[PDB]
């Protein structure tokens, strides 16, 4: 519900240092 | 290796 | 984790350490899926060929951690097990098919900046993300090498999902629809794998549709660690979601 939304990243609109790599592979 | 934990947990 | 990197603080707040009481040691990885339920690999708890059969009272779950060995005062939370539920058709005889288990905590764990549950996929999440080439993320305090050895803090590596034929052709083990494999090919030049101590830990993916993290996999087995031509294999969470829901709805 709140699941999968990290307090120190998604909840505060900060990205971690390599999530972009994942996104780029999502086709 | 591991730091001992508070006895309450053991 | 081999050839991964240090995690950022709060990068994996669903990360759970299965800790043995006596002797006090790392047993496996695991994940927080609600304030009282933890998901891991059945082989972390039950594996009769090696005379492994851990009871509730044999261990603890440690949530909110970053450093592997340290007691992280005021950050981590240590929890006791109320009941262990292993998949009734977990196939430890042959190939670890249905490598999954649930653990109910005695009391609810408090969420915090360092402690937060991951989502479980529904059918469309699985359909959309569980695609060859799509990258997921594996985390753990496992060895840094198949044989420098142990990390000071939580390790992270992103790995692409691999085509089922490639997975199957990489091993003599019989692969099932309840499994997927991930990892780079020798031709891709990049490396990374889970390893000893990473078992039971999560394989997650960040949905680009709702920006939430989903655990698609559980670190289940592999041959060696980060070997050219071999892939890490992962329990397919969505495929066993019916069993998961049945357990939590019943208990
Ligand atoms: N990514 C990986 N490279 C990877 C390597 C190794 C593991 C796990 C797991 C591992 O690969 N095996 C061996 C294995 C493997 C396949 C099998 C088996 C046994 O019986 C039938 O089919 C374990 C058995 C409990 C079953 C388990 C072991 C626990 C410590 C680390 N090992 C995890 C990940």
């Amino acid at each position: 519900a709140d699941c999968g939304l990290r307090p120190l990243f998604e909840k505060k609109s900060l990205e971690d240092k390599t999530e972009r790599e994942l996104l780029e592979s999502y086709i | 290796d591991f730091e001992e934990i508070p006895e309450e947990y053991l | 984790i081999v050839e991964g990197s240090d995690a950022e603080i709060g990068m994996s707040p669903w990360q759970v350490m299965l800790f043995r009481k006596s002797p006090q040691e790392l047993l496996c990885g695991a994940s927080l899926i609600s304030d009282r339920w933890v998901l891991t690999a059945a082989h972390c708890l039950l594996y009769p060929p090696w005379d492994k059969n851990f009871t509730e009272n044999d261990l603890l779950v440690r949530i909110g951690k970053h450093s592997r060995t340290r007691y992280e005062r005021n950050i981590e939370k240590i929890s006791m097990l109320e009941k262990i539920y292993i998949h009734p058709r977990y196939n430890w005889r042959e190939n670890l098919d249905r490598d999954i288990a649930l653990m109910k905590l005695k009391k609810p764990v408090a969420f915090s900046d360092y402690i937060h549950p991951v989502c479980l996929p529904d059918r469309e999440t699985a359909a959309s993300l569980l695609q060859a080439g799509y990258k997921g993320r594996v985390t753990g305090w496992g060895n840094l090498k198949e044989t420098k050895g142990q990390p000071s803090v939580l390790q992270v590596v992103n790995l692409p999902i691999v085509e089922r034929p490639v997975c199957k052709d990489s091993t003599r083990i019989r692969i099932t629809d309840n499994m997927f494999c991930a990892g780079y090919k020798p031709d891709e030049g990049k490396r990374g794998d889970a390893c000893e101590g990473d078992s039971g830990g999560p394989f997650v993916m960040k949905s680009p549709f709702n920006n939430r993290w989903y655990q698609m996999g559980i670190v289940s087995w592999g041959e060696g660690c980060d070997r050219d031509g071999k892939y890490g294999f992962y329990t397919h969470v969505f495929r066993l979601k019916k069993w998961i829901q049945k357990v939590i709805d019943q208990f």
